[PDB]
RNA sequence: GUGUUUUCCCCUUGGC
């Protein structure tokens, strides 16, 4: 979208990754809530989906490896959030009708 | 940025089926004249069937479904006839109709064949063509069976019902080497030569013409015998002719209404 | 202190835009521009999508509390 | 067919759309590619040939299954005397265009059944018409113009799309309301 | 019996040599 | 009662027919027949729309 | 099946070995061994024939069986054990006589 | 229509090609399906699992 | 007033199975007497058109209406929550004429492009610049599919005749055989499209356009997908025949060969096993042993032959065409074709014994060689043996009994799972509790 | 029953040659060499005389009256 | 308390249905009877009975 | 003397005469 | 009404000809039960003409 | 026993002239257990290196295990035998002419076709079955291809025109008896 | 019984215009023309003869259902050139050329014979 | 200008993997003054060529003959100055690909500008200063031209 | 101007 082109040097500065991530690692909520026991559960519910993002979204694959800009960048975390919510379980949802 | 100029040569004329040759023309064109003779020249049929005693062992059905099928000689009346859709009378009448009559009954032991022979025009002209060989088979009675009826023939298209239909077969081919490779043969050698196959008997397929164009349509126009097979191609350019033109009228009449 | 979802679910929409649309067919007055269509489904979505459908959704918590969210309020998915 | 090749007629073709051989035959009935396959009814493709060679050749092909007089190399050299393909394949010619088909297909006389499930004997449809005595709920079946059954598993199937509106109106204000 | 006739004679016929093809058109067993 | 009157029941406004194809339809799209269509109803509300 | 006397072998694997039989490792390993249990063995006949389905209805289903601390089967003699409320257990099975 | 002839079972009005082989009551075409059943007076030996016995003579 | 064009319709196939059997659907009214739906749509009804019914309900309410058009209808089923995947993929002859249409060989002149483009309903009216330019104007099939592909998706797939070996050695981003489907900016740049690009796979193309844009951009990618490819195979046509079937003599030969050693492969282990020289493979009877010998000799004779049979078949083939689509069939079904239809097994064992230590009384007592116990080693292109044809419908009959069984239990399996299941849902707690709220899950699934 | 007034296929009009036909077959003219005299070259047209099953005469062999 | 079906109506239908319904068999045994060997092909109906023609359904 | 193959004819002149004194529903 | 159940000819348009039954008509248009086809029609009632 | 055979009714020879010459013999399914039954004699009891060379008796012809809807089938040793099951099936729904008297039944539903047609292949045992006297079906130019694709799912297109000319049309009588 | 009338293919009914020109907004100089009761006899040959038209930058002609008679033919020229009057020259030019063809196979007829 | 590569070629192979498709086949080329190597896909059916053609293949940003940039959408009608009409067979793709031998440290001395005409492939490959023209998801025109010799 | 009515149980067969 943002024509990279992986082979200029880029200008997303490593730490604006690290701290979009950590930024990003706010806004997905799974269980809201400002209780121990409910940032606890927060971060069990999305702790595989949060390992996965650090993991593809570090400081060294975004140098080495994506290239992305800080334009792209920025779209990109405003994307995964906005997919995220997206993906959370409507309340009402007969899951167990689903899963039979 | 106009039209090609067609050209055409009758290889063969009988009064069965027409052979012919179009060349420059363009295959939308020529398969579009192949697609009017099949469905839009018209020919008189039987299309209306009263039937008044009938104890055949053919329900009326049956009985008025092959009067149906049966061709009529309707090589000239059926450029004078309305469609009767269109004729303004409350009635069939002779203007936009012939009427037939078939009244057989079988009193004699030997089982009567009703056939063409016994459907008996009001016109001399739009006859069943095996009248003008053998007589098509309506039905066999018994003793002591019947088929009284009358019936109406009226102009229609191949269209419409396939009894319209004035072509036994219409053969249409085009580049009979496979010079284009509009078909792509995985063996082209199985493949028998076809009937304008201009290769000679050692190479299977003309090598590919890559700015070709297919050029010559090669047609048998087979008739069933409703109009003379010439006649058939000759309604089929009137029929299309006609069908653009009543399109332009209609577009002319848009452009200028907008 | 409302601590549902602020998206507005599939079956809130669903259910929002068919009573919606009831009231609009029961000649309620619209909230919106009529650009000139004449569904009340039709008109019941771009109310949704104007965020001015007068409807207030409550949420019963399985506690039997409830919490009520209005349409212009909650984030309308699709 | 008689070889448990099976299918609704799904349109109807004029002469002039069917597609034409290099005569215009045309097809009676066009078959899917896709019900060969799977299905392996290798004796209709056999059948299909020896009825193009029974049919120029100008006697019935004998089919009895395990007679080895009978092969299919042995119809095809058959059916290449005749000026055809020995495989039963021919260039047919598109009916809406007249393009040839690049693939050559295969087209022959083959035996089809028309069955007694016919489509009119089927279509069956209902808007309130007549009721149970026992139960107010619509009668059962086409011939008493009853409803279609919204049974259990549909429920399950509207439950699962919480459907909960269209739930209540199928079991409830379409079919048996009361107070 | 035109049939019958035509029959016998395709069955003389059958005698020709050369009529059955090598790639393996059908098998039959033949074990032990 | 409980499972053929009541968990599941004969309903009103329903047709059955022989499904045929139809490549020309979007995967949304149903064709149903005219008879049928001239069966079933849908009762819509009157406004000045 | 002798689960809990197999584990107990000297040489054989206490932390691995594992029965093949929900009811076994209930009365061994307990409810919640009995959930994962379940699970896996689900998932095995699930997706021996290489289908897959999504695990949140997997593990739906294994919660709904265990989600009272036995094993709940699903019959008549386990969904209308328990309490759930009788129009509930009459739309099922043992119709009026849960009524 | 015993051995009559294909001319007399048409003037039965009757079908020379029909086969016969079934009744007619109260004007139903009634045909008796062959019912399989266990040989009688032959003895057979079966084992019978999940039973007291081992195996069971049968006749 | 009568229900007309436009009309939400529920629609269901009576074995309600799952979510997506009861879709919603517009009504459009066509002429003749049936149900017409389009055939993406038959996957999740599991339908086809051999005589298949169909039940329509028509929602009588704007509140019902309302529901079915936001939560079923058909665009918003695409993707299943069962196994996160398409039920609907491009199917049928649909999906062989997409494999075609996209190898890399395909061009179209300026007048089939110009009339494939009447079929796509989201073109932008602008026509793209041809692949080639000089000689005539020719695009590609390729570059016509980008335009079907909607929006900027991209996917990477594997062509099903991708060979594995192709991403190792050179060539890995400009394959050989056109295999290594690549979708750049919706633009396919590589590859033959074919069931693991456009089915109903995981990460398909279908799957990718429907978590990229909606589902009614989706929609019209299925559409223009079937409604372009089915009016180009006007032109390219697709078929199958004898010619199809039939094989190189050469072919014939080695799988005659391929039999015949492995027929007397089986003899040898008969042999071996009669003088007791068969040693029993551990935990096996030494009968259990012989068994597991001789199918594992007739299993690679099958397999074998099939392969050679496969390795004759011309890129002109209306088997492999289908097969490696993935429209239709499979490489046994073609294996069992041309070469060889192999074991009948019932109940998984080799045909058993029914009469005194033989099979047919045209078989003489404890005859375990091959064909003695149903391999059948004739092709459906040969013909059976007579013997084989009984144990071949001896086999076909378990699938028949099988059908059947299958039918009653499994749905009984399933009345009770919904059943034990039916009020569980996610409340706006956004927990999974029951009808009783007794919490099952603090969170939908952890 | 009936011999077809056409050829399903084609439309040649072979209902005036089922007597023409057997009386070919009746001059012991072969199967094929029949309809080759007759006039039918197309496949199409020869299936509707081979397979024609003339039930008719069997249909009349019963009375209505005498 | 009887058996039932011995004797159904004539299928009229087509003439291979009159024929192959007066040459029909019938096994008593139960359907909704789970069991599959009564219902599977015996090698012992080879030249006895169609090894092809039986009821798709449950029968 | 023996059928020296050419049986095919022989095979169902048996079978036809068969057919001859027993016709299908025989035994009924 | 006093054109139903009557045997009339359909005198004008498409199916010009055609004979059948009025099952039921209005004072704008009967529907006519065709003897041929399998099929009610609604007609124009000035279409028709009593046989 | 052939010769005499061929000229029957001429001699009056039959059937039970072969079994009373001790020719063909009644083999019941518990004697078959201890028969040796060649399938055919050149190729069974031919001097091939040997099977058994002891066989009691010889199939008379194998297609004789066929009943009479699956001998219908032609070669149905080329077809997946689910498929000859399913003709099994369909085979007694095809459409026909189901006896000639049918003008004289008052049966409550009946189909006659129009003009069923002998089909272009027949097995041999499909001659006892009459089948080419009261025949069920119509062979028609089949194409097997993918065309319009409104023949895709199992399904067929039909040519219109030839329906208009009497394609497989017909007839479907329902009696109804009121005393 | 809910079978269409075969006349539907190419009767007009009361109100039916043949032919319904609609500009075409996605690209300049383009039109839709929706012929009523029409197939791909009259449509192709429109199309294959707007195809021929230098000034044509794009033609073709669709059958948006079998079961529906009318077809949409998609006319796009140069700036130059309104596609009315491409559509107007594609069938003056077509009659021209399906006229002569009928005059020169009229005499090819009579000069077979004799010839 | 938007010339962006250009030099004489020769066929060195065609098919070494075997023929995969009918009309297309691929061709092994090596370049003359610079040595670098092309595995390019042609339309053999049109244009056909042969195990030692020799051919100029000028790589193009525009066709026309002022560089202005083409929109990339296909009209004919037009008498603009363009490349084209000097060359015998021309194909529009996209750069879909730069593949090239850089380190971690210091840069790629050879690129690999992979191009698809339509799907038909290209890739070229050499010493990395011939190649600066071609940057990833960029149209380009393939203007080839067989050198009668 | 008067107008929609009106059976069931049981068995068998058949359709996806
Ligand atoms: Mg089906
Ligand atoms: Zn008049
Ligand atoms: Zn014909």
């Amino acid at each position: 979208i943002f024509h990279i082109n992986p082979r200029l040097p880029s200008d997303l500065h490593p730490i604006k990754v690290v701290e979009g991530v950590k930024e990003l690692s706010k806004k997905l909520v799974i269980v809201n809530g400002d209780d121990p026991l409910s940032r606890q559960a927060q971060e069990n519910a999305t702790l595989l989906f949060n390992i996965h993002l650090r993991s593809t979204l570090c400081s060294r694959r975004m140098a080495e490896e994506f290239r992305l800009s800080g334009e792209a960048f920025d779209w990109l975390l405003g994307e995964i959030e906005s997919k995220f919510n997206q993906a959370i379980a409507h309340p009402g949802e007969m899951v167990g009708a689903l899963a039979a | 940025p106009y039209a090609n100029q067609p050209t055409v040569r009758i290889t063969e004329l009988t009064d069965e089926n027409v052979k012919f040759i179009i060349e420059n023309t363009d295959l939308a064109v020529a398969n579009s004249i192949r697609r009017v003779f099949i469905a839009e020249v018209p020919i008189i049929a039987i299309d209306w069937v009263q039937i008044d005693a009938n104890s055949s062992v053919l329900h009326d059905e049956f009985i008025a479904h092959r009067l149906g099928l049966i061709p009529l000689t309707s090589d000239d009346i059926v450029d004078k006839l309305q469609y009767s859709r269109d004729c303004t009378c409350e009635e069939f009448c002779p203007e936009c109709s012939v009427e037939f009559t078939l009244d057989v009954r079988c009193n004699e032991d030997q089982t009567r064949h009703v056939t063409s022979r016994d459907l008996i025009s009001n016109s001399p002209r739009v006859i069943p063509v095996t009248s003008r060989q053998d007589d098509i088979l309506i039905v066999k009675l018994r003793k002591g069976q019947e088929l009284r009826l009358r019936a109406y023939a009226k102009k229609g298209f191949g269209k419409e019902h396939a009894k319209w239909n004035p072509t036994a077969g219409v053969a249409f081919e085009y580049d009979p080497d496979n010079a284009l490779r509009h078909t792509v043969y995985p063996k082209p050698e199985e493949w028998p030569k076809s009937e304008y196959s201009e290769l000679d008997e050692d190479e299977s397929q003309a090598p590919y013409d890559p700015n070709g164009k297919p050029e010559r349509f090669y047609y048998n126009v087979e008739s069933c015998g409703s109009l003379r097979p010439e006649t058939i191609v000759l309604s089929a350019l009137s029929g299309l002719k006609k069908k653009l033109s009543d399109l332009q009228t209609q577009l002319s009449h848009e452009i200028q209404s907008d | 202190k409302r601590i549902t979802t602020p998206y507005m679910t599939k079956y809130e929409r669903a259910r929002v835009l068919g009573t919606r649309a009831l009231q609009i067919a029961m000649c309620a007055p619209v909230m919106v521009e009529l650009e000139g269509e004449t569904d009340p489904l039709l008109i019941a979505m771009k109310e949704l999508k104007a965020r001015k459908i007068p409807i207030i959704i409550r949420r019963y918590l399985p506690d039997g509390s409830y919490e009520d969210w209005g349409v212009d309020e909650l984030i309308i998915s699709d | 067919s008689r070889h448990g090749q099976k299918g609704t007629c799904g349109i109807q073709y004029r002469q002039e759309d069917m597609p034409f051989t290099c005569e215009g035959i045309t097809p009676d009935i066009i078959i899917n590619p896709h019900a060969i396959p799977s299905r392996m009814t290798i004796g209709h493709l056999i059948e299909c040939l020896q009825g193009k060679v029974s049919a120029n050749k100008g006697e019935i092909g004998d089919a009895t299954p395990f007679n080895d007089a009978v092969n299919v190399q042995k119809i095809s050299n058959l059916l290449s005397d005749y000026g055809y393909h020995l495989r039963g394949n021919e260039v047919l010619y598109n009916g809406f265009t007249g393009r040839k088909i690049t693939s050559q297909i295969f087209i022959g006389p083959t035996y089809y059944q028309r069955l007694k499930h016919m489509v009119d004997d089927k279509i069956h449809s209902r808007a309130r018409g007549p009721i149970q005595i026992l139960n107010r709920q619509p009668m059962e079946g086409r011939s008493r113009d009853g409803g279609l059954r919204f049974g259990e598993m549909e429920r399950d199937c509207q439950i699962a799309h919480g459907a909960a509106q269209f739930l209540r109106e199928r079991l409830f204000e379409a079919s048996d309301p009361y107070q | 019996e035109w049939n019958i006739v035509e029959s016998e004679k395709a069955l003389v016929a059958e005698s020709h040599n050369m009529k059955n093809q090598q790639m393996d058109p059908f098998t039959r067993r033949q074990c032990k | 009662r409980v499972r053929g009157n009541l968990m599941g029941k004969r309903v009103d406004f329903s047709a059955r027919t022989v499904i045929t194809p139809d490549p020309n339809l979007s995967i949304d799209q149903v064709g149903v027949p005219r008879s049928i269509a001239a069966n079933m109803t849908f009762a819509e509300i009157v406004t000045p729309f | 099946v002798s689960l809990m006397r197999v584990l107990s072998e000297k040489d054989v694997d206490p932390v691995r070995t594992t029965s093949n039989d929900i009811v076994e490792i209930f009365t061994v390993l307990g409810i919640e061994a009995v959930r994962k249990a379940l699970e896996r063995e689900l998932y095995h006949v699930i997706s021996f024939d290489g289908s897959y389905v999504n695990y949140r209805h997997l593990a739906l289903l294994c919660d709904t069986m265990t989600c009272r601390g036995h094993l709940m089967a699903i019959t008549r003699h386990g969904v209308n054990r328990q309490d759930t409320g009788p129009l509930m257990k009459c739309s099922f099975e043992e119709t009026v006589d849960v009524l | 229509l015993n051995g009559l002839t294909d001319r007399d079972l048409c003037e039965l009005n009757e079908c020379p090609l029909d086969p016969g082989g079934y009744f007619i009551i109260n004007g139903s075409e009634k045909v008796l399906i062959a019912q399989e059943k266990m040989a009688t007076n032959t003895v057979y030996v079966f084992a019978k699992k999940d039973s007291k016995y081992a195996y069971t003579g049968e006749c | 007033r009568h229900m007309c064009d436009g009309d939400i319709v529920i629609f269901n196939r009576q074995p309600t199975l799952h979510k997506m059997s009861m879709m919603g659907h517009r009504v459009r009214i066509l002429p003749w007497s049936t149900f017409r739906l389009n055939l993406s749509v038959t996957t999740p009804y599991n339908a086809d058109f051999d005589g298949d019914e169909m039940n329509l309900h028509l929602p009588q309410s704007l509140e019902t209406r309302a529901e079915i058009q936001e939560l079923a209808m058909v665009p918003r089923m695409i993707v299943t929550p069962q196994s996160n995947r398409p039920v609907m993929g491009i199917v049928q002859d649909t999906l062989t004429a997409v494999r075609k249409f996209t190898k890399r060989d395909v061009f179209l002149e300026r007048g089939e492009v110009m009339n494939l483009l009447m079929f796509l309903s989201t073109w932008d009216g602008k026509v793209p610049q041809p692949a080639i330019l000089k000689p005539r104007p020719l695009w590609t099939g390729k570059q016509i599919f980008s335009l079907i592909i909607p929006g900027h998706i991209n996917c990477i797939r594997t062509h099903s005749t991708h060979p594995d070996d192709e991403d190792s050695g050179p060539y890995k981003h400009i394959s050989p055989g056109d295999t290594k489907v690549v979708v750049e900016n919706g633009e396919l740049i590589m590859g033959i499209l074919c069931k693991k690009s456009l089915g109903t796979s995981a990460g398909s193309l279908v799957h990718i356009s429907y978590l990229e844009m909606g589902h009614d951009i989706t929609r019209l990618f299925y559409s223009n997908i079937q409604t372009v490819i089915n009016n180009w195979l006007l032109i390219e046509g697709h078929t199958i025949g004898i010619g199809d079937s039939i094989a190189d003599s050469k072919t014939y030969q080695d799988i005659q060969n391929t039999i015949k050693k492995a027929k007397q492969d089986v003899i040898e282990v008969i042999e071996k096993a009669h003088n007791n020289e068969l040693e029993p493979t551990p935990g096996n009877t030494l009968r259990q042993t012989f068994e597991n010998q001789v199918n594992r000799i007739l299993n690679d004779a099958r397999d074998k032959t099939g392969s050679s049979a496969q390795k004759s078949l011309s890129e002109y083939n209306n088997f492999k065409s289908m097969v490696v689509s993935g429209a239709k069939g499979s490489k046994i079904n073609i294996s069992q074709v041309i070469a060889v239809v192999g074991q009948q097994n019932v109940e998984g064992k080799r045909i058993p014994f029914g009469f005194k230590h033989r099979t047919l009384p045209h078989f003489i007592k404890d005859d375990y060689g091959p064909e003695s116990r149903g391999f059948v080693e004739n092709s459906y292109l040969a013909g059976l043996t007579p013997t084989e044809f009984f144990f071949h419908a001896m086999g076909g009959r378990e699938g028949l009994i099988d059908t059947a069984v299958k039918t009653a239990e499994t749905g009984y399996i399933q009345r009770r799972l919904i059943k034990s299941m039916e009020s569980v849902m996610v409340k706006y707690d956004a927990t999974v509790r029951n009808s009783i709220n007794q919490v099952v899950q603090l969170r939908y699934g952890e | 029953m009936i011999i077809p007034v056409r050829c399903f296929t084609c439309g040649k009009i072979v209902g005036n040659k089922w007597e023409a036909y057997l009386g070919l077959l009746q001059a012991e003219y072969t199967e094929g060499d029949a309809l080759d005299a007759l006039g039918l070259k197309r496949y199409c047209c020869r299936r509707m005389l081979l397979a024609h099953v003339d039930l008719i005469e069997k249909l009349l062999n019963y009375a209505p009256l005498e | 308390q009887a058996r039932a079906g011995v004797s159904q109506v004539l299928n009229r239908l087509t003439f291979a249905s009159t024929l192959s319904h007066l040459r029909r068999l019938n096994s008593p045994i139960g359907r909704d009877g789970k069991l599959a060997k009564p219902r599977q092909l015996h090698n012992t109906l080879w030249g006895m009975v169609c090894p092809a023609e039986t009821p798709e359904g449950h029968a | 003397e023996i059928t020296p193959d050419l049986w095919q004819e022989a095979c169902w002149i048996v079978i036809s005469s068969y057919f001859d004194e027993k016709g299908l529903v025989r035994q009924q | 009404n006093e054109l139903i159940g009557q045997t009339v000819r359909i005198s004008q348009g498409p199916y010009k000809g055609y004979i059948g039954v009025v099952k039921d008509a209005t004072e704008s248009t009967a529907r006519v039960e065709l003897h041929s086809t399998c099929q009610t029609i609604s007609v124009d009632r000035q279409r028709l003409t009593t046989v | 026993h052939i010769d005499q055979l061929k000229e029957r009714e001429y001699n009056n020879y039959s059937w039970q002239d072969l079994v009373a010459s001790g020719v063909v013999e009644y083999i019941d399914t518990l004697e078959e257990e201890t028969v040796m039954l060649a399938m055919t004699p050149d190729d069974l009891q031919e001097k091939e290196v040997a099977y058994c060379s002891t066989y009691t008796h010889c199939e008379i012809h194998p297609s004789m295990i066929l009943g009479v809807c699956a001998s219908i089938i032609p070669f149905p040793d080329h077809n997946q035998s689910p498929r000859n099951t399913y003709q099994s099936a369909m085979g007694k729904q095809a459409m026909g002419v189901y006896i000639t008297n049918f003008h004289v039944r008052m049966d409550t539903l009946a189909h006659v076709l129009y003009y069923p047609q002998k089909p272009l292949v027949t097995t041999r045992s499909m001659e006892y079955l009459r089948f080419r006297e009261l025949p069920a079906g119509i062979n028609s130019i089949v194409a097997i291809a993918s065309y319009t694709g409104y023949n895709q799912e199992d399904s067929v297109i039909m040519n219109r025109s030839a329906v208009d000319r009497g394609f497989f049309r017909s007839v479907f009588y329902r009696s109804y008896k009121e005393q | 019984m809910n079978a269409p009338p075969a006349f539907e293919s190419f009767l007009l009914f009361e109100g039916e215009k043949k032919i319904t020109i609609n500009k075409d907004t996605k690209v300049p100089n383009a039109c839709l023309f929706t012929i009523n009761k029409e197939d791909h006899t009259l449509g192709n040959i429109i199309k294959s003869q707007l195809l021929k038209d230098p000034q044509v930058l794009f033609a073709g002609y669709k059958v948006p259902h079998p079961l529906e008679h009318k077809i949409i033919i998609r006319v796009q020229t140069t700036p130059d050139y309104s596609p009315q009057e491409a559509f107007t020259n594609a069938i003056t030019d077509l009659i021209s050329e399906l006229s002569l063809l009928e005059e020169r196979f009229r005499v090819a007829i009579k000069d077979k014979q004799e010839g | 200008a938007g010339i962006l590569f250009e030099d004489i070629f020769d066929v060195k192979d065609i098919d070494p993997e075997g023929k995969k498709f009918d009309r297309v086949s691929r061709l092994h080329c090596e370049s003359e003054s610079f040595k670098m190597d092309l595995i390019l896909d042609v339309n053999i059916q049109i244009y056909p060529v042969d195990l030692g053609d020799k051919f100029r293949l000028v790589i193009a940003s525009t066709l026309y003959e002022d560089g202005t940039l083409d929109d990339g959408e296909y009209n004919p009608t037009d008498d603009r100055p363009s490349r084209a009409d000097q060359f015998e067979y021309v194909m529009y793709g996209k750069v879909y690909r730069i593949e090239g031998d850089e380190t971690s440290t210091e840069a790629a001395t050879r690129l690999s500008a992979y191009v698809s005409y339509g799907g038909l492939l290209m890739r070229l490959q050499g010493d990395a200063n011939n190649l600066h023209g071609f940057e990833v998801d960029s149209r380009v025109y393939l203007l080839m031209k067989k050198l009668a010799f």
